[PDB]
């Protein structure tokens, strides 16, 4: 994010970090067990990190849940990025701790 | 941690939206933040988006940000949210550089996939 500001900690509770040895993409929690991201973020192995603010420091609210299924849109086009969408099914439901 | 709602209508030009991510915070070079970054940016009109990226904007894409540049998503923000009024309107997708003039961010139009998302969840 260029030209932005530091979000208030945990004020974006649907924001997730996609991690495969390093942070490589963002995503959005859309139900207890499903995350929406970009098709060009496809990787064969993905750990979803929820509840993150500082992604280098363990601060107390992290949930690390590995992806059980990674489903890219079947009409995703790698040249044009048409249909740039991907779904991730978490191996376990995320704990919804925000009301 | 909580879920964001799927959109009930397609994006509307002018709508103030929240974009967030841990992507690069610089146009030149690289500074990857440790703390999550936020940006408030308006949806651009369909004509501004096409005029910015002639022939490259499909029905499944829309533009958010500032034609003057300066404020944009960037490398490492891909896949993250564009949210307004409690709904996920966009997914960070692509663009020409970061915060360059005449080159706003391009985002996946989530509304077009509401049925694909529900169908895929039900089948899995
Ligand atoms: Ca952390």
């Amino acid at each position: 994010i260029v030209g932005g500001y530091i979000c208030e900690e945990n004020s974006v509770p649907y924001q997730v970090s996609l991690n495969s040895g390093y942070h490589f993409c963002g995503g959005s929690l859309i139900s207890e067990q499903w995350v929406v991201s970009a098709g060009h973020c496809y990787k064969s192995r993905i750990q979803v990190r929820l509840g993150e603010h500082n992604i280098e420091v363990l601060e107390g609210n992290e949930q690390f849940i590995n992806a059980a299924k990674i489903i890219r849109h079947p009409k995703y086009n790698s040249r044009t990025l048409d249909n740039d969408i991907l779904l991730i099914k978490l191996s376990s439901p995320a704990v919804i701790n925000s009301r | 941690v909580s879920a964001i709602s799927l959109p009930t209508a397609p994006p509307a030009a002018g709508t103030e939206s929240l974009i967030s991510g841990w992507g690069n915070t610089l146009s030149s070079g690289a500074d990857y933040p440790d703390e999550l970054q936020c940006l408030d940016a308006p949806v651009l009109s369909q004509a501004e988006c096409e005029a910015s990226y002639p022939g490259k904007i499909t029905n499944n894409m829309f533009c958010v940000g500032f034609l003057e540049g300066g404020k944009d998503s960037c490398q490492g923000d891909s896949g993250g949210p564009v949210v307004s009024n409690g709904e996920l309107q966009g997914i960070v997708s692509w663009g020409y550089g970061c915060a360059q003039k005449n080159r706003p961010g391009v985002y996946t139009k989530v509304y077009n996939y509401v049925d694909w998302i529900k169908d895929t969840i039900a089948a899995n």
